[PDB]
Parts: structure tokens; C-alpha cells; sequence
């Protein structure tokens, strides 16, 4: 999504297709590099009551 | 003929008087898990883990101790019976240090294989854990006594085998430490065997202190040829 409007034209009538709008190249769309650090939850046996291993 | 007849699991087998019920399972083919237990010592009783249930009766048997009479069906594989051992693994596992990646005892260690078969599988345990004063022995047995279990092997060994009744227990409560309560060197013939009846890191070789692993050692079997005992 840089190239001029005369290419893009001539480049959407030979596909037949529109292709600005879905563009296999990336751009500032894409999800950060830097993230929040996350928090995982514990699973279902992290209890301290009535967690017998044997049951 | 003086042979009773026990049941273990619902299996009957013969036992002579006076047998365990820890000798009973194991003619039958069950080992009941141990660790102040040995076969070559004195019966001492102060781990609990031993306990095994036996029907019609409200209270769990210490396995290692207790004498069978007629009639008893031993269970070995019910759920209090693994609750208990549980419980029992729990509370040993309540104040051992996490010392497994600098244990020598690490990969051949009695309480990590009983642990993964019979304990859980989480901790918790949310305090502090206890820190027991090192001693010293002798060049030949490498002693922390942060992860002794109190298992009373050592007493037993050196009382009944080696005849040297200088090793014991001093203290009381959780603050009991087995040692020697002075600089004194246990030094016997037989002061190694130790480090082979010790069931936790506790007591380790010296000479063999950080230097290989028992998953990768091959075990070539032959005759010792330092005396004429063979
Ligand atoms: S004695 Fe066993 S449980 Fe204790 S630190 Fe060593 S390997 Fe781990
Ligand atoms: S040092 Fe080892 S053999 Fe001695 S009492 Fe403690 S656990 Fe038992
Ligand atoms: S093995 Fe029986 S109480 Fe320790
Ligand atoms: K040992």
C-alpha cells in the first residue's frame, strides 16, 4: 500500500479482484513485539482441602 | 505343624508364629514401602509408614511390628491404607530441604521413588522449614544432617552391628538431632555401611561426594580380593 493509484488500478483490473484491501504483506496492524507480562491461572487439584492424590 | 493361615488381599497364605505382617505380604509377593525398617536390624517403629489396614478394625497397624494372628485379611491396596501413607509422606516431606540437584543420593534415593509411587503430587506446606547444625565423622562419611529423616538406622547400626554405641539421638521435639554431641570420629571396620543404610543424603561417601550419578554407572558383579573373607 505504497505504490501509486494508476498501479493499483491497472494491477486490480488484471487480477480481477480487489487486493487492498487484503494485502499478504504485514504492516502496523500486526500485534506488538513488547507485551504485558501475563499472569497463567492454576489448574483444578491446586486445592489445600480435599485434594488426595489416592481419589 | 505350627503354620496359621493369613490373608493378604483376600489371598490366603501360610505363616509361622510370631511373623510380621510385613513378612506375610512379602511371601505373598506385595512389598509394604519402609523406611526405618530393616530385615538385618532391630524393629524400631518411628516412621509410620509402614501402616497397613487390616478389615474390621478402626485403627491402621504399623506392618513392620505388628505380630499376625488367625484370620486376618491384610489390605494393602485400600484407600486409608494410601491415605495414611499420604498423610505420613506429607509430613516427612513437611521439613526436607530441596536439596535433590546437589544430592549424591539424587536418582537412587528411597524417599524421591516412594514419593513418586505412594506421596502426592503437590505441597503444602506454607512455612518456614528447619535447619539442622552439620557434624563431622571422620574423612570417610560426609554428613548434613538437614536432610536426615530421623530414622534411627544409624543408633541401630552402630549398637547392634558395629558395637560401638556412640552414635544416638539428642534433643526432643522436632529440634532432635541423631549425632554424637561431641568431636568425636566414628571410626569401625564397618563405619561405611552406613552410607549404605542410610535411605535419604543425609550420610554420603566422601571419596564418591559430586562425582557421578547411579543412572549411569554399570554394575559389573565380582569378588573383593582385600582379605581372605571373599
Ligand atoms: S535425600 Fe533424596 S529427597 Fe533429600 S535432597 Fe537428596 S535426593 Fe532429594
Ligand atoms: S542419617 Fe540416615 S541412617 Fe542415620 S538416622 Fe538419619 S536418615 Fe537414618
Ligand atoms: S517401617 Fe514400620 S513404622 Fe517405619
Ligand atoms: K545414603
Amino acid at each position: 500500500a505504497s505504490a501509486t493509484r494508476l498501479i493499483q488500478g491497472l494491477r486490480n483490473w488484471a487480477s480481477g479482484r480487489d487486493l487492498q484491501a487484503k494485502l499478504q504483506l504485514r504492516y502496523q496492524e500486526i500485534s506488538k513485539r513488547t507485551q504485558p507480562p501475563p499472569k497463567l491461572p492454576v489448574g483444578p487439584s491446586h486445592r489445600l482441602s480435599n485434594n488426595y492424590y489416592c481419589a | 505343624s505350627n503354620l496359621i493361615e493369613v490373608f493378604v488381599d483376600g489371598q490366603s497364605v501360610m505363616v509361622e508364629p510370631g511373623t510380621t505382617v510385613l513378612q506375610a505380604c512379602e511371601k505373598v509377593g506385595m512389598q509394604i514401602p519402609r523406611f526405618c525398617y530393616h530385615e538385618r536390624l532391630s524393629v524400631a517403629g518411628n516412621c509410620r509408614m509402614c501402616l497397613v489396614e487390616i478389615e474390621k478394625a478402626p485403627k491402621v497397624v504399623a506392618a513392620c511390628a505388628m505380630p499376625v494372628m488367625k484370620g486376618w485379611n491384610i489390605l494393602t491396596n485400600s484407600e486409608k491404607t494410601k491415605k495414611a501413607r499420604e498423610g505420613v509422606m506429607e509430613f516427612l516431606l513437611a521439613n526436607h530441604p530441596l536439596d535433590c540437584p546437589i544430592c549424591d543420593q539424587g536418582g537412587e534415593c528411597d524417599l524421591q521413588d516412594q514419593s513418586m509411587m505412594f506421596g502426592s503430587d503437590r505441597s503444602r506446606f506454607l512455612e518456614g522449614k528447619r535447619a539442622v547444625e552439620d557434624k563431622n565423622i571422620g574423612p570417610l562419611v560426609k554428613t548434613i544432617m538437614t536432610r536426615c529423616i530421623q530414622c534411627t538406622r544409624c543408633i541401630r547400626f552402630a549398637s547392634e552391628i558395629a558395637g560401638v554405641d556412640d552414635l544416638g539421638t539428642t534433643g526432643r521435639g522436632n529440634d532432635m538431632q541423631v549425632g554424637t554431641y561431641i568431636e568425636k570420629m566414628f571410626m569401625s571396620e564397618l563405619s561405611g555401611n552406613i552410607i549404605d543404610i542410610c535411605p535419604v543424603g543425609a550420610l554420603t561417601s566422601k571419596p564418591y561426594a559430586f562425582t557421578a550419578r547411579p543412572w549411569e554407572t554399570r554394575k559389573t558383579e565380582s569378588i573383593d580380593v582385600m582379605d581372605a573373607v571373599g
